[PDB]
């Protein structure tokens, strides 16, 4: 059914919004403690 | 047939129109709808402007289109009506840029007029201190009416006129900080209609450049004898808090809610009290508020006055047997109702009292509306507040309580309206207080919908037992 | 081992001009075709030698896309130089470089070096940005001025050496 | 670094960019390769302009951009190519209306010329029998000539020239229907550049009038003895189909398809024979075609000489014996494989002696291109055909058979660049050849890529014994 | 629109949030 | 009826059933498809168990129920076909479990027997050394031998047959390992039906029981003549690598693959030449090995010999001008090409010399496939390798390129049949080789199926110089 | 295009599939 | 699994689409022989 359907869609950007928020606040700590962790070798 | 039959009754007004014109996917409904804004006071209309654009630049090409002539014509009538679209059009979007520059293809004086306001406020960062700031925006105030009389307005303004003249000496810088605001007040003439009229002619001019704090029909005097000007009839003194490097959409889209919900308790009759202040929004970054005029913050009331906010009534108004007294207790406990729905409803943060205003009447007014719905303290309830309402077992107090249930009962009758106005401006917002995904949802909730009066008892309670708990 | 000098760098311009190859080049002589939005922030690190003293590099990779930009504008804090980067091929690129500057007298120190960058230098025949129209602009604005192909590698690492040069004798007194 | 050094690679064919470019979704990709076009040798990208330009139209405006600055390059260099350019754009799109309007902006010269070719064409809807309409046409032909030479010329020819004469008596129309396609010869004087040269100077003219069925060789003979240029080596003849009422965008597309399988046949080697003849599309309506010369239905064939095919075949070329007739027997064994290939693999339908065709040298050609693919009878071997072929126990049929194996091996090998003309062509198409969601799944099924060669093998024969049931 | 671009919509939208999720999982390994 | 036609040709054969059964989406073809199972040759099936039972856990219930009656059936006449199914299953799911547990209801000797020797392994990692843990696995090995003969066998084996006794003295653990792999050789009486014979008789036993590096002829004469059983005309030695704590499904994948490549190679007439090894799932983290006997790793071949690779070649078989010798080198040069193409196309990674082994008549064969396709150093060339292919202009190093290209050309026509495999295996899988969204896509692109064959030798060369860089 | 674009474009396309059904159904009655 | 599920819709709409196509080949028939059925009462 298309109302469950586009429930399920907007229901899973909705998490991943949400977890992109969440980790952009965990970097920015991260970022402002210790920077050296987030080095690319 | 039946659907029409609605669009031409009377029951249709700007706010039907607009929900409409944002939901039906059909596009004859959209232009019949479009041709309808024609038949409507442009007074009403005036106060959805902007979502009507906001739903121009981020909807439909078919809903744009819709809505454009309507625009256009009244562009064509009024230039303030011209300015506020150019200024709006601009700030929401950052489509929108074709149609900005045909409106503003004149309004120079007042764009540079307005540009220099804002220039004035970006140099002062250099200076640390209120009292350096001060002096250099007195000094540069000066020299702008050198430009004066001119086409030139305060869109702020509750009726037509032309401005004529500033009290340089008069103007204050608010704080220390690195984009500070600051407020001035404005000389003008008024008018029965701008378009046609004038442009006044000069008075070069000539104790009234002394600034201390007193009343503000004491402050309309003394400024008023010192002005050329001052003698007519014709004139009138307004203010301006200027923002330079503050946005302002947030602060507009909260003045609608609270004008919305002001004519909503006056249509029911709660006597709850809320003072929306007007909002100019210039640019994403900057723009012009209307401050209440006698009142000062909580915070710098008991600064100066080193008393209990209680004993503060008791010495600016008289004892509490006093009429003066029990009409201010009245107003304070009116306008607290009002501003705790008001918190509650819109999920108002960073609540304290350096955001608190109180006026000369006894009514409080909130004011710093960053941090609002999903934008990551809440409206309280302190001791102090208790004790000016008479305390817990006050009659007042009660009542209190009596006004915040009226209030919500009210509210809940035309939930659509406030709504209507928050989920249409988070369209392409990428503004803070629409952070989430569930903003709106959030929001409806917070009605509580489903609730019989019993129960709306109860949450009210628990709202105040939470405001009060810290 | 020890270097003399530590300097923080910050990749700006908008979303797809072509940091993060630019980056990719400089630091591991890496390109690439298919490409990885930035998202917030990316670092790398190089080092090299100006004037006799060994100077490392730490580049910070902030994302052309809005969406990220509160976040980003938290990393512009003392940042030695900035390189300012457009598409060469991509007209609009070149015409946002204006609020891209803005963007740094508001969240950046005020003295700081920025090289403005014309990438994709290996797209000639859809060039929509004259060489000669960008360096008038570049000097106008008191910018140095280079173009670079981070896919053939042209000048990619003279225009990093330019600026921290540059950068090196700006610092001292 | 893997993906762009095979860009980089000798590998990187017009077909390889084309490929990238349709499926990648990757904006620096479609502009890396947008960038590459220019590297190529104009005459292999020229015979892939219409899947570009489709896709220009059809696909993500990032496509567009890509594409767009290599075709302004050849249209300025060329206007022969600013014309197909014109033409394609507006028939493919009934974005596209944009860039043809800025190519358009000198070619009117062409474009009236053509206009007023097909303008002849709908006036002959009037006339009811062949013999009248081929007489008006004949009569209107000749005004035209009053505006040559000029700045004109015939798209479908193989090189570069100036039209001079239309020799209007040999013009002939084709059929009796309401919108008939006529046929007409064009002479011209070969350039080595067009867009530097001349338009050279009229010679005002002065048997060579009548007509009949004869050779071409000895049809230019003809022309070209009573013409004023006919003198000159400079001097062509050429021939065209016009199409005033019809649409040839599928007549396009098999074309390409029949160009791409002849390519892949030469560069594997086996002998196969097919034709494609060239089109040219004016717009959604109508077109022309580059008609194959000496050769007639094998419907009328029989009508006119009564005879059976084998019987005409010993007539024309002498006796099974003959050097003459042994090759004309191999032409049309190795043309009947090739062709039948080609009516498997596009699923042409409506196949009839009327939409086959017969050369002087024994090569048949099929020629209607209406119903194809998904379009909603099948290649059919009489035994009248078989017979030519020497029989079921003729080496020349045994090896018939050989042919149509070692083709469809080929073709095989090569599946991509043939599925992809077709695949790039269904994007923004109405046609009815694409009417199925299922058409590219169809034609791949069709190559039967799974296949060992005892396999095909087994479905040649099915496909043979298949053909000869009716 | 057509089902091609629908297709192409999807497919873009899932390419995204698995290297998000990638990216994530690169990040969370080192902070291990 | 073109579809039925096809399926009741000669054509139609397990690949086809399945890539239909793993395609279409009609039911009544997947029933059909499910039904015409029980009508192929049981060997050609068993291949594609692993796909089967895959596609039945992950897929529609559908596909599930078309599948099961079969298996139900094979299941009941060999319970060896039993063993697998249930051990797939099993490992296949971390819908299954139910089957699993109808198909277990007997095996008990066998479980156990198995059990016991996973039990074995998991108990060596308390001992740090390689030689305190050959000590415990020997003495422990000998215990089993006590419950010798039963209804017990190995899955591994090319026959049908019974295990008899464990030459414990012989066994010998790899590595130092936490959970090291153990190899053993293990004795069986050949059958010629399992599920009808015997169990045969204990014989209770009594030099042989010293090991030391031999070839493997050596070492079955040496465990033969200890042996009760050795005498018997009956009798055969066989070996497993046992990994109690390694998963073995990518290594099972491997092999499909490899095994399909070597029949595409003998298809076609390219004398590439590799290595399968046989794979038993256990579970998700157990499985074993059927080793490669006289074969040792290149590595520890350089650390015994203290020779270069070359020199080796020299002293094993003998001067290059012997055949023993010329045999090898053509050997060498075979199992390379084949080993490249294979490392290529699958994107096999971690290739060090701990990883080649190289066997007693020159082939070498590569061996750990953990990090394959999507998974996060590439084959390489070393010119010791090429010292022994007779250098970079040796006729045999030219030829080692010449079968690349052959067996590419090869692998192309067949590219349905590998990539239906793996495409197959992808389903539910959680396996880090298929961590990409692209795996398959990215499979596709490196048959280069656009390619000339002119193209493809560049990439070939591409290749070789690529591998010799480092 | 947003998600509530994309369920708006489906609602769109299933509204016309159920309205041309019942068109049919009705074109189906009149010819029993 | 969001693979599966784009392929049930594609699936769903294809049969939509056929079914359109079925009904009007069935009324344009109806259409050039008896269109009177059509009327609008
Ligand atoms: N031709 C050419 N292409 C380039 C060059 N630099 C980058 N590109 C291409 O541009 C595309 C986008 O580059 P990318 O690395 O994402 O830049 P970006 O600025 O980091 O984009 P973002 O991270 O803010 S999403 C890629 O396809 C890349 O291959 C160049 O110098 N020449
Ligand atoms: C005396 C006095 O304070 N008059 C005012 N009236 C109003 C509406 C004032 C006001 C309202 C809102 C805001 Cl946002 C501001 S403000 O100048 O920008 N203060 C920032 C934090 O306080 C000032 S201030
Ligand atoms: C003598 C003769 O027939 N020369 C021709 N050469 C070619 C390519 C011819 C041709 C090819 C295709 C088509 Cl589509 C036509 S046509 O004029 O349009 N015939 C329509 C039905 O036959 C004519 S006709
Ligand atoms: C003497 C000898 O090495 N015989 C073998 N034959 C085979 C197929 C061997 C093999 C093949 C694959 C693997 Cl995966 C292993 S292994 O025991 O598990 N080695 C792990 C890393 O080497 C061993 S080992």
């Amino acid at each position: 059914s298309r109302d469950e359907l586009m429930e399920a869609i907007q229901k899973q950007e909705e998490i991943n919004f949400r977890l992109q928020d969440y980790i952009d606040r965990i970097i920015v700590a991260i970022m402002e403690t210790n920077p050296s962790i987030l080095e690319v070798k | 047939s039946w659907l029409l039959r609605l669009f031409e009754s009377k029951l249709f007004d700007i706010s039907m129109a607009i929900s409409y014109l944002y939901n039906s996917k059909e596009p004859g409904v959209q232009a019949y709808i479009g041709n309808r804004l024609f038949c409507f006071r442009n007074e009403d209309v005036d106060f959805y402007l902007p979502q009507l654009l906001n739903m121009y630049i981020h909807m439909d090409e078919d809903v744009g289109d819709a809505i454009k002539p309507y625009i256009v014509h009244r562009c064509r009538q009024s230039i303030n009506f011209s300015l506020q679209c150019a200024l709006l059009l601009g700030a929401y979007s950052s489509r929108g840029t074709k149609l900005r520059k045909l409106i503003l293809s004149r309004l120079a004086p007042e764009r540079e007029f307005i540009k220099s306001l804002m220039a004035i406020g970006k140099r002062l960062a250099t200076l640390p201190t209120k009292e350096q700031k001060t002096q250099r925006l007195i000094s540069e105030l000066s020299l702008l009416n050198h430009k004066l009389p001119a086409r030139v307005w305060l869109p702020t303004a509750g009726f037509d006129h032309h401005v004529v003249r500033v009290p340089h000496t008069q103007a204050v810088v608010l704080n220390s900080k690195d984009k500070a605001p600051y407020l001035i007040y404005v000389e003008v003439l008024e008018c029965e209609n701008f378009d046609t009229t004038s442009v006044p002619a000069r008075i070069p001019e000539n104790p009234s450049a002394v600034a201390l704090k007193e009343p503000w029909q004491e402050k309309v005097r003394r400024i008023r004898e010192g002005s050329p000007y001052g003698h007519l009839p014709n004139w009138r003194l307004l203010s301006v808090i200027v923002k330079c490097g503050d946005d302002l959409r947030q602060e507009l889209l909260a003045f609608q809610v609270l004008k919305q919900l002001q004519s909503i308790w006056e249509q029911e009759r709660v006597p709850l009290w809320i003072k929306p202040y007007k909002i100019l929004v210039i640019s994403a970054d900057s723009g012009m508020i209307e401050p209440v005029v006698n009142a000062v913050s909580i915070h710098q009331v008991k600064k100066q006055s080193q008393l209990s906010l209680l004993d503060y009534f008791l010495q600016e108004h008289g004892s509490y047997t006093t009429e003066a007294f029990l009409s201010a207790q009245r107003n304070f406990v009116q306008s607290c109702a009002g501003y705790c729905l008001v918190c509650y409803l819109l999920q108002v943060k960073d609540r304290h009292n350096g955001n608190i205003l109180l006026d000369a009447e006894g009514h409080i007014i909130h004011i710093d509306f960053g941090f609002i719905l999903s934008s990551s303290s809440a409206f309280k309830l302190t001791t102090e507040f208790v004790d000016v309402m008479g305390g817990l077992d006050g009659d007042m107090f009660n009542y209190y309580k009596m006004l915040m249930l009226q209030g919500l009962i009210a509210a809940r009758k035309h939930m659509d309206k406030v709504v209507q106005i928050v989920e249409i401006m988070q369209q392409g917002s990428q503004l803070p207080c629409f952070h989430g995904s569930s903003t709106i949802r959030n929001l409806k909730e917070r009605f509580h919908m489903s609730m019989t009066e019993e129960q709306l008892q109860l949450l009210v309670e628990q709202m105040v037992d939470g405001s009060m708990r810290s | 081992d020890e270097y003399d000098y530590l300097f923080k760098v910050v990749l700006i311009g908008d979303s797809g001009v072509g940091k993060s190859n630019l980056l990719s080049r400089f630091t591991r002589n890496e390109f690439n075709l298919e490409s990885k939005s930035t998202i917030g922030v990316e670092f790398a690190t190089r080092s090299i030698q100006v004037d006799g003293k060994t100077i490392k590099a730490q580049i910070w990779d902030t994302a052309g896309l809005e969406r990220y930009r509160a976040i980003t504008s938290a990393y512009y804090r003392g940042a030695v130089g900035a390189l300012l980067v457009y598409d060469i091929a991509k007209h609009l690129t070149y015409e946002n470089v204006e609020r891209w500057l803005k963007e740094l007298r508001d969240h950046a120190d005020s003295n700081i070096v920025i090289m403005l960058v014309g990438n994709k230098s290996d797209l000639r025949h859809l060039r929509a940005v004259p060489t000669d129209e960008a360096r008038a602009f570049a000097e106008k604005n008191g910018l140095s001025f280079i173009e670079t192909s981070a896919l053939d590698s042209t000048n990619v690492e003279a225009a990093f050496q330019t600026i921290l040069t540059e950068i090196y004798r700006i610092v001292s007194q």
